[PDB]
């Protein structure tokens, strides 16, 4: 899992 | 009275009942009338949180199964249901109002349906297998292309929409499409648009995205 | 579905932080008209006081919010504020009534009286649901249920100092909930503070015949005592 | 508002 936008 | 329900959205978000959110920009989106832009936010915090809560509970079930494995998948599949609905529900917003009624010339509103419409079908495909997986990759794919060749074209590449626009798409050829390369090529050039253009920049919502780009180029 | 499958279900909710699920999963544990361990009392107990915590957060956010509006004199703004006050209260009375039915009916029912540690449990829960509605009623509806909170109170402390010891986590727990009640919906501060400085003191002598649970319930305790000092 | 227990 990768950092997607907030 | 439609400024009515949008002050029914703030005060939900402030008692964080993004049930009771969504509801109101679900209601206020449905008057065929544009959005602003902290109404904008609204419906996207709104659906987001929703989307969030399924999908975090969905992840520390399916978890688990990979007389007890049985009830442990039909929970995960009722959380799926659950997790679909929401997603339909705002995608039924952005194809038949939100995105229809978009200007030619408003990109900005153009790249922030598309941007959030390829996300709740990648949002599906976490969750999707089989047939129903390959039609919502493809949608995504095809939502996520088309607000890029906007924002490319048309918008700064500091704006943190197209910043944001750019992470979700990378995260998706990374997650969904296991493209690791065109994942880190589409965040590489991206993120070094924006730092060719730095002088450019309301700056730490962009900072912010830019550092994800970076924290995921480093995990690639 | 059998019984066991059900509790499975409630521990999964837990994690997945669905309060929901698994207040109903637990729910349906209580009415196979049976008695409920240590763990799945605590899971009754988790699974509601989260489901009414939600709209006690939420309730006081839009008090805050109905307050400001009123000093202001903002009544156009304030009918759906003030709205959506009264839906989330219906919410939360909703799920009370549904905690206590499944007492009265179920779980003291069903108590012998040799099982001491169950009813004060149960009395406690009653207690606190009602102090709870007793949180966002008022005029005539709230003198019934501050009624209804200090019976459930009084009588669980009265079987607490019998057959429990002063370092039980239970019988320390409703001397502090007690004592909130005293202060928070009764508006006695002496009566609070003396039924909380008794608790403490009881089990600062025995601490040593007690771990973790009972010293930060007195840690709240002498936090309480602080705050009402 | 006050302390109560968990």
């Amino acid at each position: 899992r990768s950092l997607s936008a907030p | 009275d439609r400024e009515q329900l949008v002050q029914k959205a703030r005060l939900a978000e402030q008692a964080e009942r993004y049930d009771d959110m969504a509801a109101a920009m679900k209601n206020v989106t449905e008057l065929n009338e544009p959005l602003s832009n902290e109404e904008r936010n609204l419906l996207s915090v709104a659906y987001k949180n929703v989307v969030g809560a399924r999908r975090s509970s969905w992840r520390v079930i399916s978890s688990i199964e990979q007389k007890k494995i049985e009830m442990v998948r039909a929970y995960r599949e009722k959380i799926e249901k659950e997790l679909e609905a929401v997603c339909q529900d705002v995608l039924s917003l952005l194809d038949n109002y939100l995105i229809k009624n978009c200007s030619e010339t408003q990109y900005e509103s153009k790249v922030f349906y598309l941007k959030m419409k390829g996300d709740y079908y990648r949002y599906l495909a976490e969750v999707a297998t089989g047939e129903k997986r390959a039609t919502v990759v493809e949608s995504s794919e095809k939502a996520y292309s088309e607000a890029h060749e906007i924002s490319k074209e048309h918008m700064q590449p500091t704006h943190p929409i197209r910043l944001g626009l750019a992470l979700n798409y990378s995260v998706f050829y990374y997650e969904i499409q296991n493209a690791p390369e065109q994942a880190c090529h589409l965040a590489k050039t991206a993120f070094d648009d924006a730092i060719a253009e730095l002088d450019t920049l309301s700056y730490k919502d962009s900072t912010l995205i830019m550092q994800l780009l970076r924290d995921n180029l480093t995990l690639w």
